[PDB]
RNA sequence: ACAGGUUUGGUCCUGGCCUUUCUAUUAAUUCUUAAUAAAAUUACACAUGCAAGUAUCCGCGCCCCGGUGAGAAUGCCCUCCAGAUCUUAAAGAUCAAAAGGAGCAGGUAUCAAGCACACCUAUAACGGUAGCUCAUAACGCCUUGCUCAACCACACCCCCACGGGAAACAGCAGUGAUAAAAAUUAAGCCAUGAACGAAAGUUUGACUAAGUUAUAUUAAUUAGAGUUGGUAAAUCUCGUGCCAGCCACCGCGGUCAUACGAUUAACCCAAAUUAAUAGAUCCACGGCGUAAAGAGUGUUUAAGAAAAAAAAUCACAAU
């Protein structure tokens, strides 16, 4: 990327390695923040940097923004059972906030490390088929087994149409 | 799944409902639907034959309706018994019939539908179980002098093992769960044969479904 | 181009090729209708044995014949190519040799 | 393979079926050790039945699950 | 407890676009959508309708809407539940003050 | 695809080239085709003995037991197969074949002997 | 060939060991205690043998299946001999 | 793309076309054998044989398998899922209609407005409000199976199929017509799969094992094709004389041709070689004084930016 300030924030890698998962009880988060004052450094920063972050790791929850509503800078969290989490930011860094974040609503590590694990197991090694979902497709590639007769071909004393010879004589 | 230009047919829903009117109004009767020829054992209303297998009970025996007209009320009451049962089972079955209606449309009325009690190796159910498989060619009527004769039954009990060994591999899993969980008892496991008695293949099965319980 | 006009209009996508003069198809069977002689544009001057043939989809088109010497008559089978004649404006056909009614090229006898 | 509305051939139209010989001895025993073997397999079916039944009692309202769903309502708290 | 929904949406927060029908309310929801090519967020808005019993919709109010256990017709499937920031009316959420933009109405630091 | 009724059950998939086949236990529904759409492939089945004499077979003994558990029938190769690992009894006619096979070879070595004086 | 020689020099990459717990005390792989039926040599079930039949389910079976019968045979040979 | 050929007397810059790489079909020339994979003109009309039976009568099963890509921008992913069936201790599971939507989804705006496409009350009437979709592409038009353990759709035609036209191989093999497109009117249920029976078992053109074809890959038993001005590996002697002819792009031939045709020699692939048509790939995160490009001007709506600082102008010919 050449166009844009920060290029670097619109790559493939910078998307991925922001860790803020929400529970699965966090649909809505609202931000309101304010385009002047040196207080909302940290507002302005976090929305310029970490919210494209944010949504990447969370597809399904939507990020609405709002600017110059409050003096105050603050984000808004609505969960599923109709609670709201209020959070204060007035001073607080960029980094700040996504460690506040992460704490109040974010995943455990033990909880993400289990949930991979559990994914894991779906893509069992002892299947065959396609490779797109298995790793062998077929027996003959297992080392000591009848390789398949594309490659070497078969013994005659195997092959069908010996065999149907001797039966019709 | 929908989309914006969905077209609302309605030929499908006319032919659902003239298809459904027709058969309701031309209904067939059974006896049309069961006459049968008795020289090239093709029955004339489905286009089918006969297994070779029952031909020899058709020409020698008789159906239920045929042996059941000859009553003052259908033979309410009575007991039926069939052929099957008398050539494979020692003990007596037989049926203690509840109501019967046959249909108007053989002109020697010996179709219709039955229902009764059943009695299988001298068991007796409490509950009347429309009957099955009347249409066929194996029936037979008791005498009234016999009637107690076959009623009465000894009862003999069963000596099949209440238990079994398990498989081999499977046996294996079982002592090694409980060898590592720390239950080390040596008493060898067994299956409890009890709640898997078999009903013979004979035994007629219920006609009607089983709603929600 | 900023971002936001490119959002807009999305990614650049190829078009499909045109089709050619076979109609996307690799060779074709025509009837000869008539046969001429057609000139090249200078600085290239000859005469160039040409034909006229009617296309097994009905369209009518210009055809070329490779080769020294030939004995197509009209009412003749001949299957056309797809390749182009570089002297000539307007052929876009030429007629293979060796097939139906058209044989190969005689060697001096 | 074919449909329930077309025609059925005409050189298979008279025969409807041929049994095989049956022998006495081997078929009742081999008709025994069916209704054994049926009745051994009903009953793993079963158990393997009741197995489940444990199974997935224990994944929605197993003590382990009283924990977890304690453990998450006290730490939002 | 028997109470779901089919949509996708449960909660959504969404702007109020015109109040002309009768007790419904026509919101627009906004949503970050990543473009593939250029891999960046851009705004997409979509039209939902929300029951409004009592009445009390302004245009220009932002609205959370809360999803419908049954729907009422083939497009309201969406019931509103609070008015967030009424338009012109808006309160501090952290101070309870009244407030206009960024100049607050009433001094939080004088409550008499 | 979506069918009109059908019931679950464990059967082998055939596989591989000609002359060299090869089985997957597969669970799938009973309508669908051989090679067909499956719900969780269970093991395998080398019908080739290798260069050891082994006929390998594979078995994913707590989802098979899941499957029975939940109602899936099974065909006649797949209970074969079970029996000789000896997680069912031995199917019948297993046995009966077995029988047959003994008294055609008995049949066998006195008519070979028959001749021979 | 020659790297399965070791003539020529490879990257060999250092693996951890397969297993985490080295236990030989599970039944899978320790000897498990012989079945009562296994020491006494009946078979596993009453029914893997081979049994006559009464007589009279004998003559019961012929008259219903009279006509296609076909030759009974008796108890299977124990030992199969070789040719 | 590691790039190459080509504008001009000549240099630089900008900008097209083409070469070099890989896959498929047909055709030309050529061809020895074996094995495996694949088999493909046509939703045009079809001769004949076969493709669903099983079973002590009831019953169950009978495009399920298989076949095709006509139709529809259809759709993909996803939420919910009645109902049918299987198992059983009546609550577990397999397939999932209808309905619904976080997002994604061919070309065209010279298709810019569609014309009832909304909602309230209670009723499931009546009455009341005058709204709904759309330049982030509504409404139209054209082309098209697909995002592939597979999915969606069709089963002669009239989207459907009471009816009517009319008398059905888009099941295997085969035939007519048509197309540049060319497998056997064959064997068996031994394996596996499906249907039925309690069961020995039966049926099965699905399939299994074979027949046919350089269409692909391998081994060997097999040798011909193309090219030799430059890009781009490689030639001499004759004939021909801007003639006959050649070329993928630049070009050659106008009585001394390494470019035409033949000959000698060489080069490069090889049971294949070359040609033809499609496809993979390929444009701009680049540019707008002179090159295609800042629209004759200003304000505003939709929309978006603000983030540090700081900013109401002014003798004179505005109207
Ligand atoms: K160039
Ligand atoms: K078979
Ligand atoms: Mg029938
Ligand atoms: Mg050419
Ligand atoms: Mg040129
Ligand atoms: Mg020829
Ligand atoms: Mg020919
Ligand atoms: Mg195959
Ligand atoms: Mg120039
Ligand atoms: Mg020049
Ligand atoms: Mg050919
Ligand atoms: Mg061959
Ligand atoms: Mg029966
Ligand atoms: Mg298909
Ligand atoms: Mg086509
Ligand atoms: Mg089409
Ligand atoms: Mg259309
Ligand atoms: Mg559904
Ligand atoms: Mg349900
Ligand atoms: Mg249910
Ligand atoms: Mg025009
Ligand atoms: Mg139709
Ligand atoms: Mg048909
Ligand atoms: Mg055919
Ligand atoms: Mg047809
Ligand atoms: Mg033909
Ligand atoms: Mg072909
Ligand atoms: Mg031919
Ligand atoms: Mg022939
Ligand atoms: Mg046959
Ligand atoms: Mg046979
Ligand atoms: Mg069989
Ligand atoms: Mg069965
Ligand atoms: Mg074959
Ligand atoms: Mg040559
Ligand atoms: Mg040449
Ligand atoms: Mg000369
Ligand atoms: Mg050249
Ligand atoms: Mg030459
Ligand atoms: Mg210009
Ligand atoms: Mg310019
Ligand atoms: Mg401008
Ligand atoms: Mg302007
Ligand atoms: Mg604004």
């Amino acid at each position: 990327p050449m166009k844009g300030r920060f290029p670097i924030r619109r790559t493939l890698q910078y998307l991925g390695q922001g860790d803020v998962v929400f529970k699965d009880s966090v649909k809505v988060m609202t931000v309101n923040y304010n385009t002047h004052g040196e207080l909302g450094e940290g507002a302005r920063k976090f929305v310029f940097f970490n919210i494209p972050q944010i949504q990447y790791k969370n597809p399904w929850v939507q990020i609405t923004m709002f600017k110059n509503m409050t003096p105050s800078p603050f984000l808004r969290f609505y969960l599923d059972s109709g609670e709201q989490v209020l959070v204060d930011v007035e001073s607080k860094s960029n980094k700040e906030i996504v460690e506040h974040i992460r704490k109040i609503l974010g995943k455990n590590e033990e909880t993400l490390e289990k949930e991979e694990q559990e994914k894991k197991q779906l893509s069992h090694p002892a299947h065959f088929g396609p490779r797109k979902y298995c790793l062998r497709e077929c027996m003959c590639e297992v080392e000591g087994q009848v390789p398949c007769p594309g490659l070497v071909p078969l013994p005659k004393e195997m092959t069908g149409k010996y065999k149907a010879a001797l039966k019709a004589t | 799944m929908a989309r914006k230009k969905v077209r609302p047919r309605l030929i499908a829903e006319l032919a659902r409902r003239v298809r459904a009117l027709r058969e309701q109004r031309e209904r067939p009767r059974d006896s049309q639907r069961y006459a049968l020829d008795y020289e090239t054992m093709m029955r004339p209303h489905s286009g089918n034959r006969l297994p070779m297998r029952a031909w020899a009970d058709v020409r020698h025996e008789s159906r239920l309706l045929q042996l059941l007209n000859r009553l003052p009320l259908f033979g309410l009451g009575r007991l039926v018994t069939r052929k099957s049962w008398l050539w494979q089972h020692d003990e007596p079955c037989y049926w203690r019939l509840t109501r019967v209606r046959p249909d108007y449309a053989a002109e020697n009325l010996d179709h219709g539908k039955a229902w009764g009690i059943l009695t299988f190796k001298g068991k007796t159910e409490s509950e009347a179980r429309e009957i099955e498989q009347v249409m066929y060619h194996d029936w037979r009527l008791v005498p009234k002098h016999e009637e107690e004769a076959f009623t009465a039954f000894t009862l003999v009990p069963e000596d099949t093992p209440l238990s079994v060994p398990y498989p081999p591999l499977l046996r294996a899993m079982i002592l090694a769960q409980r060898q590592k969980y720390g239950d080390t008892s040596t008493e060898e496991p067994m299956l409890n044969l009890e709640r898997a008695r078999i009903d013979p293949w004979d035994y007629p099965a219920k006609l009607e479904a089983k709603t929600k319980t | 181009a900023t971002l936001n006009q490119m959002h807009r209009l999305g990614p650049p996508k190829h078009p499909p090729g045109k089709m050619g003069p076979t109609a996307g198809r690799p060779q074709l069977k025509g009837v000869v209708l008539r046969t001429f002689i057609r000139k090249p544009k200078k600085p290239n001057s000859a005469n160039r044995k040409c034909c006229r043939v009617r296309l097994s989809t009905g369209r009518e088109a210009v055809c070329f014949i490779p080769g020294e010497g030939h004995s197509l008559q009209e009412h003749h089978v001949v299957l056309v190519q797809g390749g182009r004649t570089q002297d000539l404006p307007g052929v876009k056909l030429t007629v293979v040799r060796g097939k139906y009614d058209c044989g190969h090229v005689q060697k001096k006898k | 393979r074919k449909t329930r509305h077309d025609p059925p051939a005409k050189s298979k139209a008279g025969r409807v079926a041929t049994p095989p010989a049956v022998d006495p001895t081997e078929f009742f025993v081999l008709t025994e050790r069916y209704r054994q073997y049926r009745q051994t397999v009903r009953a793993l079916r079963l158990e393997f039945m009741s197995e489940v039944r444990k199974k997935l009692h224990e994944a929605r309202a197993g003590v382990q699950a009283e924990r977890k769903a304690q453990e998450d309502a006290a730490e939002h708290r | 407890s028997i109470a779901r929904s089919s949509v996708h949406a449960k909660w959504v927060v969404g702007k109020v676009i015109g109040t002309a029908m009768q007790k419904t309310a026509k919101v627009r929801v906004t949503r970050l959508v990543l473009d593939p090519y250029l891999l960046k967020y851009f705004n997409k808005r979509k039209t939902y309708f929300a029951h409004d019993a009592l009445q009390q919709c302004t245009v220009g109010d932002i609205v959370l809407l809360k999803a419908l256990p049954v729907p009422r017709t083939k497009h309201v499937k969406h019931e509103l539940a609070e008015i967030i920031f009424k338009v012109g009316q808006v309160i501090d959420p952290v101070t309870g003050k009244p407030c206009a933009g960024t100049t607050y109405l009433e001094s939080p630091i004088s409550p008499e | 695809r979506a069918y009109r009724g059908g019931h679950l059950t464990i059967r082998l998939a055939l596989g591989g080239c000609t002359n060299r086949p090869f089985y997957r236990i597969v669970a799938a529904h009973s309508k669908c085709p051989r090679d067909g759409r499956f719900v969780e492939q269970l093991g395998s089945y080398d019908p080739l003995p290798n260069s050891h004499g082994e006929k390998l077979v594979a078995l994913n003994f707590d989802r098979i037991r899941h499957w029975i558990g939940c109602g899936a029938h099974l065909s006649k190769p797949v209970e074969k197969l079970l029996g000789l690992s000896g997680f069912y009894p031995l199917h019948p006619m297993m046995i009966t074949n077995a029988e047959r096979l003994r008294r055609k070879r008995a049949r066998e070595v006195l008519l070979a002997s028959q001749k021979t004086d | 060939k020659a790297r399965d020689h070791g003539l020529l020099r490879y990257h060999i990459p250092q693996v951890e060991p397969r297993d985490l717990d080295f236990s030989t005390t599970h039944g899978a792989v320790s000897s498990t205690p012989p079945a009562p039926t296994l020491v006494s040599g009946d078979p596993w079930y009453p029914w893997y043998s081979w049994k006559q039949p009464p007589e009279r389910e004998l003559s019961r079976l012929r008259r219903l299946y009279q006509g296609r019968l076909r030759e009974e045979s008796g108890p299977p040979p124990e030992l199969m001999p070789e040719v």
